[PDB]
Parts: C-alpha cells; structure tokens; sequence
C-alpha cells in the first residue's frame, strides 16, 4: 500500500499515491525509481 | 547506434552520398583515389550501399 | 504468387556430420509448437492417444 | 634537433596523441553546430 | 586377457600441484583418469542464491555465478554429504548443502572490497579457500558509500560435466613418449621444436629413433588443484570415483544378463 | 566522461546528423555525356556567399 | 519436411529432409547438403516447411528428397560432394604412407552403416597388422562400381611413359568391384564434378545407397581427422630464404623491365601493335610482364611446398583455394585492376599523391609486390581496397540484374 | 529457451535402461552395448581393455551424437567365447587394475610425504 | 567490468590477483615479472590479468540509487 | 601560406591550390571541405623538431597542444582539392638521399599513413596482411559486437542495450586504440583459439567453443530491454490510468495472471518475468464495463527479470513509466561470434574441457575454427594475431600491431616466441581429449581476440 519511491538527485525514500503528480517533496526531483521487491527470487549460480 | 563505442563514433563520423541505393553504377561506388586520408577505405557496408556510405578517417 | 504459410520456421543453422545428407536437426522447441494433422486409425489409436 | 629514425615512431604516435587530445574524434559534429549558432543563426536574423 | 600391473613415481607434492608418473598402463585408462580429474570428481561449490538486497553496480546473476566460481575447501566434507537428488529431505538441509551467509555495507568513504573472507558458513570445515588459514582473499565485487550487499547462498555437491565451478582442478598437464619414439606426431622439421621437461635426450638430437613394437608407456601427470581438494585427493577421489562407474555398470550389466 | 557527443536528443531519442554529400558550389565543371545532344556540358550550381535559395544551376 | 533458403535460385534448394530431434535451438544440416543451397554457417538462416497432409508428406517423399536430388540435369552431374574437412582429410587418407593399426581401424568400422561386421584382411600382416587407408575406403564404397579419375597433381608425362598403370605418386584412381585399388581421391574423384565416384554410385546404385556412402565418408573420415588432425598456421606460409630471394630477385627483374618498356615509349622507340593504339600496346606490354612475373613467383613459391604444408593440402583436394592464393600469401599479391585496367590516375595524372606525375610504372598504378605475410605497404594497401571494393560492388549490383 | 539441463548428461531417466544389449544378426557371437548417460571416459578404456583379449575380434566404441550423453560398444568374440563375458571381464579387469593403481598412490604419497 | 574468479581456459583463482598485481606495478615491477611472482606461468592465466580492464572502478564514480 | 601557418588573417582551415598548368588560382573557405593534417617539409627535411616533441610530452605542465603545433607552422591541414598539387611523403624516410632520386623536391609529408584508416578499421590488428574485403566485413562488425558501449549504462534507459560480462583488451592492439578509447570500452575477449578441424562441427565459417570456459562466463552478456508507457489524458472522453486490473472490471484482461503488478499498477524490480507477462497494468475508460484493460505486455521468449523501473512525467504532464527488463544471455549454439580480420562463424557445438584438445601443459583452446576459412579469405593477419598474442602473453606486454610498422614482422615473432619454450612457428603439440592420442598434425594455438555479436539465435 506504501509504495515507496526513491530520486534520481537526493536519493529520498519518499511516498507517492496514486492520482498524484510525481514530484520529490524533499527535493522537487520529477523522475522517481522504485524499491527492490521483497520477494524471494533464486538465482543458480551456473 | 549504442551497441558498443565503436559503432556510436562510427555513426558520429558517417557520411552519406545521396546518389540513391536504387543507382546501379558502379562509378560512383567505386574507392576514388581521393577517399585517401579523408576516409577509410575498408569502413564500408557490403549491402546495397556500398560506397555510398562511408566514414572518415580518424584525422 | 507468393504469400506468407502457416506451419513454417526459420532459424540459424549449424554444421553437424552426424546426420545423414538426408536429415536435418530440428530443435524441441519448433517441433513442440508445429504439429501435424494425423488421422487416427485403430492401428495408431493407441499411441494417438498416449500422445 | 632533428628527429631519427628511431625515435619517429615515438614522435609521430605522440603528436598524434595531442590531436585527439584537443579535437577530438566528433570535432567536426561540434564545430558545425557552434559556427552555427554563434554566426548563421545571428546572421539569418 | 588380465589387467596390467601399473607403478607410480611422484616428482614433485606440493598443496597446489602433484606431478607423478605412470607406468605399464594403457593410453585409454591414462586419458579417462585425465577426465576424470576435471569432470568427475566431487566437489562443493555454491549452486543456489537468494539476494536479499544489492544495491552495487553489478546485477544479481552477475554475483551468483561469481559465487559458483569461488573454491570451498572440501576435503573430507564432500565425501559425506550427498547429492540433492538422492536426498530425502527438501530443497535444502544440512546432510546435502552448506549453508552460506554475506551482509556487507559501504558505510566510510573508501571503496569496500567485497571478499570471500565476508562469506561467513554454518559448517567452519567448508570455507572458501583463500579464507583456509601469502595468497590474497577473492574478490567478489567493489561498494560504494552507501551501496549494500546482502545475501543467503547455499553449496552442494556437483561435479564438472554439470558445470565448471564443480572442477578442482586448475590445470592438468598430461603427456606421454617426450621422445616421438611411437612418431604419434610426425614433426616436418624436428630441429625446430624444443625438448619436453621429461625428454631423455642429448641436445645434438631432435627425436627418439622409431619403436615399431613401442606402446604408449610412462605417462605424466601435473594436476594442479584449484585448492578446494588437494592434489593428492584429487587422485584418490578420482579413481574411486572411476572405479565406482565401472563397479555400478557392472550391477546393471548383470541385471541385464540375467534378464536375458 | 567517454561519451564523445555530437548527437542531439529528441523525445527521449539519440539523434546524430549524417554528413550529406554534394557536388561543390560556385564551380565550374565540363563533363561530357555519351548518350545526348550535346557533346560536352559545363554547368556550374552557382548560390549566394549567404544561401538563400536553391542552386540555380546553369 | 521442406527445408529452404532465400534467394532459391535452381530446384535443389528447396529438398526434402527427415527430422531428427534434440535439445539445442539450431536447424543442424549434413555438410555435404550445403553446396546444393549455397549456404555457409557465417549466420544463415534457412526456413522449414512442414507439410500437413499425407499426399503431400509422400509427394515429397519421392520428389524432392536430398538423395533424388543429388544429380541434377542443369548439368547431368551431382551438385552436393565432399566438403571441406572430408575432401582435405580423405586426401590424407588414402595416400600410399597411411597405415592403420587394430584399434583405429575398429574404431572407424564401428562408423559404417554399409559394413557386413567383417573385418578385411590387412594389406600388411607382418611384422605388425596393419590396414591401409584404401583398404577401409574400399568398404565405403559400395557395390562392385568401376571408375577411374586423376589426381590434381597427375603429371601429363606419366600416362605415356612407364609406370602408367603403377603410379609413383598414387595417382590416376582405379576403382574395380567397389575396391580402391589405388589413387588418391580429391574433389575430381568425390567432389561434384561429372564421372565421380558419387556420380557412378548414384547411376550404378540407387539414390539409397549413395545417400549412405556419402554419410560413411563423412564419419568415419572425420573420426579419423581426430586422429591425424589438420591446422594452418604461419609455418605453411613461410618459405626458405632461397625462395623469397628468387621471387624479389623475379620481381626485381620485372620492374626493370617495365622501366624498358617506359623508356622506350618514352624515346618514340615503341611502335603500336596491329588493332591496339600506343598506349593500349604500353598497358598490354606492361601487363603481360607483370602476369609473367605473378606466375613464375607463384610456381616458385608451389615447388618451394613440403608434403606436410597444409595450403597445399587445400589447394591439392581442391577443398578450398586454389594455386593463385597461395601466390599471393607468400610470393606476391600481383597487379590490382579496377573496370578490367590498372588503378587510374584519381588525381591529376597521379593515383596517389605520394607518386611523382605520369608515373605508369608498376608500384604507382597498383602492383602489390608484396605478399600478405610480409605485409602490404600504405599505397599497395589502398590499391588492394580497390580491386576488393570493385568486388563488393558487382556483387551488390548483379543481384538485380540476375535476380530479374 | 532450449539449453537443456547439465545434470541430464548423468542422470538416468526414469524407466530408462542404463545399458542395453542387442545381438547383432550381420556376424555371429556379437553385440551391440547401448550405454545411457555415459561419455568416452569409459567408452576408450573398456576398448583398450577388449582388444587386449585375445578371443575378442571386435572390440569398438562410438558416439552417435554429442549432444547425447549415451555410447554405443560392438563386442565381437570367438564362438567358444561370448560378448559379455568379455564385457564384464574387461570391467573387472578394470577394477583390479585402478584399485592396484590407488594403493600403490597412496603409499608414494606416504612416502613422499614423510622422505 | 571486474576481475573474473577463474580463467576461462584452464581453472586457476585469478580474482585474488588483481589488486596483487596493480600494487606489484606500482612498485616498478615489469607485467611479466608480476605475473611470475603470482604464480602464472601459462599464458591462459596470464591474459587474464594483462587483458583485463577494470571498468568497475569507472561504474563506482556515480552516485548509487539509495543513500 | 606563410599567413595560414603562422596563424594570420588566413585562417588554417582555409584551402590555396594553385593550378600551374592553368594559371587559374582557387581560393576557398567554404565549409564541408574535407581536410586533414599533414607535417610540413622544407627543402629536404621536416620543420617538426625535436624540440616540439619535447613540449609535447609535457603537454599536462605546459600546456603546450595541438594548437601550439599548427600556429608554429610546422602542421598545415591540407584538403582534397590541395593534394593534386602536394607532393607528399608516406614517412621521412623517403626524404633521405637514395641512390636515385625518385621526387627529392617532397612539400609535405604524412603523420602516420595508418590515419587513413576509419575507427572501426582501425581496432583491426594487422590489417595489411588480410584481403580486404576481409577487413571491410569487420568494420561492418565491429559496430555489432558486445560490449560496454558507455559506461553509465546502469542509467540509462534504453530500449535494447547489450553489455558484456567480462570485457578484455586485446593483446594484439594497435596504437589507435588508445585514441578510440578501446581500451577502456572494448567490445570482446581474448580467446586461445586453436585452428583445427575437430568432429567436423567448425566447418563452413563456424566454430566449437569449450562448454567449461562459458560456464566460467566466457563471452556471457545481458540483455537490456525497456519498455515504456505513458497514461494519456487526452479528453474526459476516455482517460488511461496505471491500475492494477481486476477480472470483474476490466473488459481485455487476457488469461495471463497481473499478480505481480502492484496496486499502483507497475511491477516491482527484482522480480523474475516470462513470455506474455504483464510489466504494466493499464487500463482505459470506456464511454467488464466502463472501463476496458491496455496492458503493455512482455515480449515473446524473453524470460528476463525486471532490473528497475522508473516514473516521471512527460511534456504533457502525464504519467510516464520506463521498465528496464534484463534478460542474462549465454553463448549457446547458434550464436555468432567473430575476430578482427572477417572470420565470422556460429558456435557450431559446445564442447567441454574434458572433450577438448589439450598442449602438454593442461591449455584447452577455448574456441576452435576450420582452418578452410584462411586460404580462400586469405586473413594473414589472423594467424600473426593469434602468435603475436602468444609472444605477449607469455613476455608480459600488449602486442604493436600497427599495419604499417617495419619494426615489427613474422620474423621477429617467432625468434622471440622460440624463446618461451614454444614453436617459433606458434604450431603445438596437442591430444585427442576422447583418447589421449597425440595428434599427427602439429595444430596451430593462440590466443586471438574474438568478439560476439548480437545476433543470437534466440532472438
Ligand atoms: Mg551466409
Ligand atoms: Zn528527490
Ligand atoms: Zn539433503
Ligand atoms: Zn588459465
């Protein structure tokens, strides 16, 4: 329900909903990166 | 092009004669005498534009 | 005259002198998604049937 | 003062190397559009 | 109609390579011993990765086939664990695999050198080679300042036809008949070769004169061990593991004989 | 810091010009074709220091 | 299945082929059927069609199947032969100095589909068993055919002279009741030329049993291969000093020559030849020169080759090369030619500034008096481009013509 | 989208045989050992070990594919001998002569070990 | 863009060598000789770590993503 | 011309040819005139000293480049319609007195003729050894070959990018590269190569590769692949929106399961995604009801895992998602690899360190090619490369494969690899990996770089 972003200038762990304007509220950055999933994902080391 | 350094200076550095791919004379095609220094010789495509596009030398 | 056909392939080919001249190595994957209409029979009803 | 035989191959690899230094290998590309913006364009207006 | 009666003659036994010699043995049984020092001999190494958390600027697959690649001592481990598909447990236990851990962060300025020495296991008998208490620690991947790195690897026992991660050794130097005695090789200008490090010959010569009743004898071996398993057990597993081949082609041959 | 440059970028989109070959301007040139009229041509694309308009070629 | 590839130009390019399933994800064809579709492996990508009916599965099953195939009647010979490694090796193979021991030889049996499980008696029972290379072809060949071929190397002085019938050199191919009874085999005995020992096995024999002599050769001569193995390296193109010495001391020669032939042109002293103008005789003279001095360096450089080189090996079985290539790796490139001249004078009365003007000499209108192993100098180099690029050119040209 | 599993090269697949014999018909007193999930590590010294049997006439190994992981062994011996036998023979000569082979390697490395 | 673990042809730990190898160059030690000190004498071993181009060095100049 | 060297009105770019059969004197500053540099010569000998090369080695200190050259009047930059009337000289040599005097009234003289050369052709060891639509062909691949064509790719967001695992400079390397910046981005790996016909599975321009090399990330790649989207807003009429979509909703929701989207409607990176999965749940408004599904599916036989995802806002001020899907690739059978000199083939089949030819020491080659391909192409230069290779590796250096350079020939290659206790010749002795037998033929082994190209099979 979070869904957490992360910025491409201050790096800030900031929240975004929905229907809202993407924009860093600590830094005003508009292009947003999300977070690593929390799912667990194998990986063969061959 | 951005599939290696190579490609992106190449394109950076490429010519173009606008004789039209369609031209079947090959005199126009042909490595003039004149391409020395100014152009590689080898640095060509081996499809329907040969020796319409080409690349210049590296001075 | 010339037009596009279901039931093809196309891919790269690779040497392998372990086949006779009149065999040709098709991969798992192009045979599992082509397929061939067979008639059933009560000859090949059973296998037809595994299958 | 004069440069041997021996030592071109070292001289002339190293002026080489002052050339791509200072140009470049799109010099060309970027001179264009500077003579163009700084004269053309000022004198199309 | 019998086998042979083979000798050995070690020259040189050191932790990282063994150089010995066999004699009054067939070529077939040389060669198979050769493949079997890089294809069949077991060995434990990291076959399954769970990245918690990776924030470097080398992707995930990236790390986990670099963790295959890093030698786990496996001397007298290897011999007691079992394969995953013989094993009546789940997809892990501690019978068939060895459980791994890494948690590293960047937290100062400088470049944090993720190694082997930060795969911490739960069994101490298996670790990484260069951790075995001069050669240096493996490098695993760089951190910048705030990057982290963070995952829970598990090793199990393979051998190399499965993948090149399962091989001990690091190179396996097999030669036979220094002097072209047999003339296997027909040199056009035997001048111009140089002599073999086992070649009993006097300068002046190029090749030994032709044996039209020779045999293939006195092979050489220099099995240089990745680390993982000593030179010496490398051997030792190898030919029991042979050794067990035949024995197990054996039951089935029988059991087909009988059949029949 | 390797990145050479000399591209635009458009819509997302890396965009390079490729240099476009012409005959030289303000030149003349006599050639002479074997299937025509006339024996040999001499034309010459003539435009303005200051381009402004197509060649006129004479 | 059909198995086709683009552009198909004559009938035996779309044939007929049985599958053969396994994992990896690569349409794998017999190296032999790749003549008839002019495919290399350099990233081709040929279609399959797969009929859906059991009218068509047997139309093409005696229609355009690969063995019914084999001989066509643009040219009433066979269009797919020995290949590559199969023609270099079965050379090696059947020479007179090939002598097989007991184990080798039942591993290359255990290759062949057409073999009754016994084993023939050796050509040499004492001191030691062994088998000739002829002695297990003769089990590849089928049936009891007869025919008789030349080696490339077969001298025109031997079939007049003594030894006809027993050549020294294991020439002159005599095939009786399915028996290499002597010869070394090369691509006039196997490859697509007409008379062939496939030829004969496809009208003697049905299409069946050709189709297998073609698979026997290739296995059991490859697993041989892995035996005696073939490589090309810098020691095939390097020859003695006597030899570079009477190629710069030929070419030395050759460029006094033409400095003649200028200077007599030069003076007047030159008169035009009948139909030719004066400077059409100047080129005729000055290439007629030069095409004399190529070819005594390229036989200088052929008689300079051991038994063991392998380019010889190549050009002998005819697999790949030819004479000229090995000319032009060692002794000499020779003369670049652009539109069927020498390099034309691009500039003014020059080809390359680095020339003096009017200079129709040998190295300033494009004579590559280098080979490629010695290494091309800048003006040889950009003339080389031109003979090359005018290659290119026709060759992306003519598709449209032909193609039309 | 094809690479096939590494572990299938070893792996025996269920209700799959791991050696077949088949007698040929062309020669008397021969077989044909169709060996699954096995390579040319024990193809060439099973060979070598036939060959040196006198009443073996035939003994061969091939593979019919690489990418298969199975091997095909003829065997052909004299009528007062079988195929078998020389098979299973050639096996237990093979044995004896490896586990010779590891006592006599263990004993150079005690002894290299010590002095 | 890293120092691999093995060498692709033979087997041997190469990953152990980088930073060993850079800190012998430094010292005014010649390729060759570093690359004998280490412990390569096949020159398997011994592209890898005269080929090799640290390009990860270049990567660790840009921010990372999270702080 | 004493104006234009000397920096003066007369700018260098500014070209003088005097005809002097027709008086005629054209002077031209109009752009698009090719040109490029050349050293100036006096009556007999070249004005670049050695005092300038001297300044030029100090270049970092005294600031002293390319410019402080051409204003010294010792470089002019001489253009196409000049060269008629320039009597050069390929190298200074030529400007020494000979026993006949062939121009000894040289006016200008080359660099380095192999300037003449392109970038892509310039990477070519050795390329006046090779036929030269050979070398042509390779031009034409070096712009396909992997590698790291920048190094902020982790940035970047593009919609196919190929980057290799473990990219390696190559031994045999010319002194351009250094300008081309190869060094620090090359496209390609070292490979020891071994010229030999092996089962027959590297004929007709392909080769066989060592299984146990790619399972140690031999010539491994990843394949970047971004797929973007946007939520249009363009009338009330009908609006999209990114939302995860719902069965009793959405009207063209395929079979396929949206589970791993997330309720903001973009999946998560770090999860494992396949053929006809969905990255992006979009849905539109209608005019199953009042709102039909426009999901941007994932492509066919992709099978890669989500490397991370982005959302901004475009011009029009509409929401605007990149998904960046990495996709690991391995060199499989089918894929085409090839080296600097034309020799371009498919990995015809993947054999295994235990299966492959070995020299005395434990050396597996780990690509071997069909020696047929050298005769007919004629690449000299593949076989001096791949000794060259074995002279640098073993001596401690990278190999000077300039084309033009006497210094350096197949004579003194082979002298120094006698040395190393290997065949001058680079030929070796190896053994049969199946049954250990030597092979008759001395095969030919080295290391040759090699490159991969994009063109993969499963593509
Ligand atoms: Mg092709
Ligand atoms: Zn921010
Ligand atoms: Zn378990
Ligand atoms: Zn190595």
């Amino acid at each position: 329900q979070p869904m957490i972003y992360i910025c491409g200038e201050c790096h800030t762990e900031n929240e975004i909903k929905s229907r809202d304007p993407i924009r860093c509220r600590e830094c005003g950055y508009r292009i947003m990166y999300k977070k690593r999933t929390k799912r667990l994902v194998v990986f063969d080391a061959r | 092009n951005r599939l290696t350094f190579a490609s992106t200076l190449s394109h950076l550095r490429r010519l173009n004669s606008p004789i039209g791919r369609d031209g079947k004379l090959a005199k126009p095609r042909q490595l003039h005498n004149t391409l020395w220094g100014m152009v590689c010789p080898a640095e060509t495509p081996e499809g329907h534009a040969v020796g319409l596009v080409k690349n210049l030398a590296l001075m | 005259m010339g037009k596009r056909v279901d039931f093809s392939a196309r891919t790269v080919i690779t040497p392998d002198p372990n086949l006779s001249i009149d065999q040709v190595g098709v991969p798992r994957s192009i045979a599992a998604n082509m397929t061939f209409a067979e008639i059933v029979t009560p000859f090949n009803i059973d296998r037809l049937q595994e299958l | 003062d004069e440069i041997t035989p021996d030592l071109w191959q070292e001289a002339c690899w190293i002026v080489i190397s002052s050339y791509f230094d200072e140009k470049g290998l799109v010099r060309q590309q970027l001179d264009s559009f500077d003579e163009f913006i700084q004269m053309s364009v000022q004198r199309i207006v | 109609p019998y086998a042979n009666q083979p000798t050995v003659r070690i020259t040189e036994l050191t932790d990282e390579n063994v150089k010995f010699i066999i004699e009054n043995t067939d070529l077939a049984v040389a060669n198979s011993i050769r493949r079997v020092f890089i294809a069949e001999v077991p060995i434990i190494a990291i076959d399954w990765v769970q990245i918690d958390a990776n924030s470097s600027v080398l992707h995930d697959e990236f790390i986990a086939h670099r963790l295959g690649l890093i030698p786990l001592t496996s001397d007298d481990i290897v011999d007691k664990l079992q394969y995953s598909r013989d094993c009546t447990c789940e997809e892990f236990c501690p019978e068939c695999s060895v459980e791994f851990t890494l948690d590293v962060r960047c937290n100062e300025d400088q470049t944090r050198h993720v190694t082997s020495r930060d795969l911490i296991s739960n069994s101490p008998r298996v670790i990484p080679v260069t951790s075995r208490n001069e050669q240096d620690d493996i490098l695993i991947v760089k951190l910048r300042k705030g990057q982290e790195l963070r995952l829970r690897a598990y090793a199990k026992k393979g051998f190399g036809k499965e993948h090149a991660k399962w091989n001990p050794t690091a190179g396996v130097a097999f030669e036979y008949d220094p002097d072209n005695a047999l003339r296997h090789t027909v040199y056009p200008k035997p001048e111009e070769w140089p002599k073999s490090e086992y070649s009993e010959l006097d300068e002046d010569e190029s090749q030994a004169p032709y044996d039209p009743n020779g045999k293939p004898e006195r092979f050489y071996y220099n099995v240089e061990s990745c680390g993982s398993l000593r030179p010496e057990t490398i051997v030792l597993s190898a030919l029991s593991g042979l050794k067990k081949k035949l024995s197990d082609l054996q039951t089935q041959l029988s059991h087909e004989i009988q059949s029949d | 810091p390797l990145d050479p440059g000399g591209y635009f970028i458009i819509n997302g989109s890396e965009k390079v010009l490729i240099a476009q070959e012409k005959m030289a301007t303000n030149t003349v040139y006599v050639f002479a074709k074997k299937d025509s009229k006339y024996a040999y041509t001499g034309e010459c694309r003539s435009c303005l220091e200051n381009s402004s308009r197509p060649t006129s070629t004479i | 299945v059909i198995f086709n590839r683009q552009p198909t130009l004559h009938k035996m390019s779309m044939m007929g082929h049985r599958v053969r399933i396994l994992p990896w994800s690569t349409f794998r064809l017999n190296l032999s059927v790749t003549t008839p579709y002019n495919a290399d492996f350099d990233g081709d990508e040929m279609n399959l069609h797969l009929p859906q009916s059991l009218e068509t599965r047997a139309e093409i099953q005696e229609l355009a199947m690969v063995p019914r195939m084999i001989v066509t009647p643009q040219s009433n010979r066979p269009v797919m032969g020995i290949v590559q490694d199969t023609l270099t090796a079965v050379r090696k193979f059947t020479k007179r100095d090939v002598f097989l021991e007991r184990g080798e030889v039942m591993n290359l049996l255990m290759f062949l589909s057409t073999w009754d499980g016994k084993v023939p008696q050796p050509a040499i029972l004492k001191p030691r068993p062994l088998w000739t290379g002829k002695q297990i072809f003769s089990l590849i060949i089928p049936g009891h055919i007869n025919c008789i071929r030349t080696h490339s190397t077969h001298p025109d002085d031997e079939d007049s002279g003594p030894y006809k019938h027993i050549s020294p050199g294991d020439t002159k191919v005599v095939v009786e009741n399915g028996e290499l009874i002597m010869g070394i085999l090369c691509k006039k005995s196997l490859g697509t030329s007409a008379g062939s020992l496939v030829h004969i096995s496809y009208l003697e024999m049905g299409h069946d049993i050709t189709r297998l002599f073609y698979s026997n050769i290739q296995t059991v001569i490859n697993n041989w291969l892995l035996i005696e193995g073939h490589t090309i390296g810098i020691g095939d193109s390097i020859a003695d000093s006597k030899t570079y010495q009477d190629i710069q001391n030929t070419i030395k020669k050759a460029k006094q020559d033409v400095i003649e032939v200028i200077e007599k042109a030069h003076n007047n002293e030159l008169e035009p030849t009948p139909g030719n103008t004066l400077r059409q005789t100047f080129e005729n003279q000055v290439n007629r020169i030069l095409n004399d001095a190529r070819d005594k360096t390229g036989s200088s450089a052929q008689k300079s080759l051991s038994e063991y080189n392998n380019f010889k090996s190549m050009v002998v079985s005819g697999a790949k090369g030819s004479k000229i290539n090995i000319s032009q790796v060692i002794a000499v490139v020779g003369q670049q030619n652009v539109e069927g001249k020498r390099i034309p004078f691009g500039f003014k009365h020059r080809t390359l500034p680095h020339f003096i003007k009017d200079d129709y000499g040998p190295e300033s209108r494009g004579f590559v008096e280098n080979s490629y192993l010695a290494g091309l100098t800048p003006t040889e180099f950009f003339f080389h481009a031109m003979g090359g690029r005018e290659g290119l050119i026709d060759t992306a040209v003519k598709t449209a013509e032909t193609g039309y | 989208m094809n690479a096939p599993p590494a572990f299938e090269s070893f792996l025996l697949f269920e209700g799959e045989k791991k050696i077949t014999i088949n007698k040929d018909t062309k020669v008397p007193n021969a077989c044909l050992f169709t060996i699954n999930k096995e390579d040319h590590t024990l193809g060439n010294i099973i060979k070598s070990q036939l060959l040196k049997d006198p009443q073996v006439l035939f003994a061969g190994y091939k593979v019919p594919h690489p990418l298969e992981h199975k091997i095909i062994i003829r065997v052909q011996t004299t009528p007062d001998y079988s195929p078998q036998e020389a098979f299973t023979n050639a096996i237990t000569d093979l044995i004896s002569e490896l586990s010779l082979l590891e006592e006599r390697f263990r004993v150079a490395i005690k002894d290299k070990q010590e002095g | 863009m890293i120092i691999p673990v093995r060498c692709f042809t033979c087997g041997k730990i190469v990953g152990n060598k980088w930073e060993a190898y850079l800190g012998l160059l430094q010292a005014e030690y010649t390729e060759g000789d570093a690359l004998d000190a280490l412990g390569l004498k096949r020159y398997c071993c011994r592209r890898m770590l005269l080929a090799h181009v640290d390009l990860i060095e270049k990567l660790l100049n840009y921010a990372p993503l999270e702080k | 011309r004493k104006l234009r060297r000397q920096m003066d009105i007369i700018v260098s770019e500014v070209s003088m040819i005097r005809d002097i059969r027709e008086r005629e004197i054209r002077i031209y500053t109009d752009a698009g005139r090719i040109c490029r540099p050349l050293l100036i010569v006096e009556k007999q000998k070249l004005l670049l000293k050695k005092r300038h090369i001297d300044q030029l080695k100090e270049r970092e200190y005294n600031n002293y480049s390319w410019q402080d050259l051409v204003a010294s009047g010792v470089v002019e930059y001489i253009d196409t319609l000049e060269e008629e009337t320039v009597m050069l000289a390929m190298t200074p040599d030529d400007l020494q007195e000979k026993e006949v005097a062939y121009c000894s009234t040289y006016t200008h003289c080359e660099i380095h003729p192999s300037m003449i050369l392109g970038v892509c052709a310039s990477i070519i060891p050795f390329p006046d050894h090779n036929q030269s639509p050979r070398n042509t062909y390779q031009s034409a691949m070096g712009k396909q070959a992997m590698g790291v064509y920048i190094t902020n790719f982790h940035v970047r967001m593009d919609t196919l990018a190929h980057v290799l695992y473990y990219p390696q400079k190559p031994l045999v390397t010319t002194r351009s590269m250094e300008y081309l910046r190869f060094r620090e981005l090359p496209a390609g790996i070292n490979s020891i190569v071994a010229i030999a016909s092996y089962t027959g599975y590297n004929q007709e321009d392909s080769v066989i590769m060592n299984r146990s090399a790619v399972d140690r990330g031999f010539f491994r790649s990843v394949f970047y692949r971004s797929y973007k989207e946007q939520e249009s807003k363009k009338g009330f009429d009908q609006e999209e929106v990114f939302e995860k979509p719902t069965r009793e909703t959405c009207q063209g929701m395929r079979h396929a399961i949206y589970d791993k989207l997330d309720d903001d409607g973009l999946i998560a990176p770090g999860v494992r995604v396949s053929g006809d999965d969905v990255i992006i749940g979009k849905t539109v408004t209608l005019p199953r009801y009042t709102k039909r599904d426009c999901s941007t599916f994932l492509r066919t036989s992709e099978t890669g895992i989500v490397d991370q995802v982005m959302v901004t806002l475009n011009q029009e001020g509409y929401k605007f998602c990149k998904i960046r899907v990495r996709s690991v690739r391995i060199p499989q059978i089918g894929d085409k690899f090839a080296s600097r000199h034309g020799q371009k083939g498919t990995c015809g089949i993947q054999y295994r360190q235990e299966d492959m030819p070995f020299t005395c020491e434990g050396i597996t080659p780990d690509i071997i090619i069909n020696p047929h391909a050298i005769p007919s192409r004629m690449t000299i230069g593949h076989l001096i490369e791949c000794l060259q290779g074995k002279v640098s590796a073993n001596k401690g250096e990278i190999g000077d494969a300039t084309p033009f350079n006497d210094a350096v020939n197949v004579q003194k290659i082979s002298n120094l690899l006698s040395d190393y206790g290997y065949h001058l010749r680079g030929n070796e002795v190896l053994y049969n990996g199946f049954t250990g037998r030597k092979i008759t033929s001395q095969i030919f082994i080295g290391p040759t770089y090699y490159q991969r190209l994009k063109h993969m099979v499963d593509d």
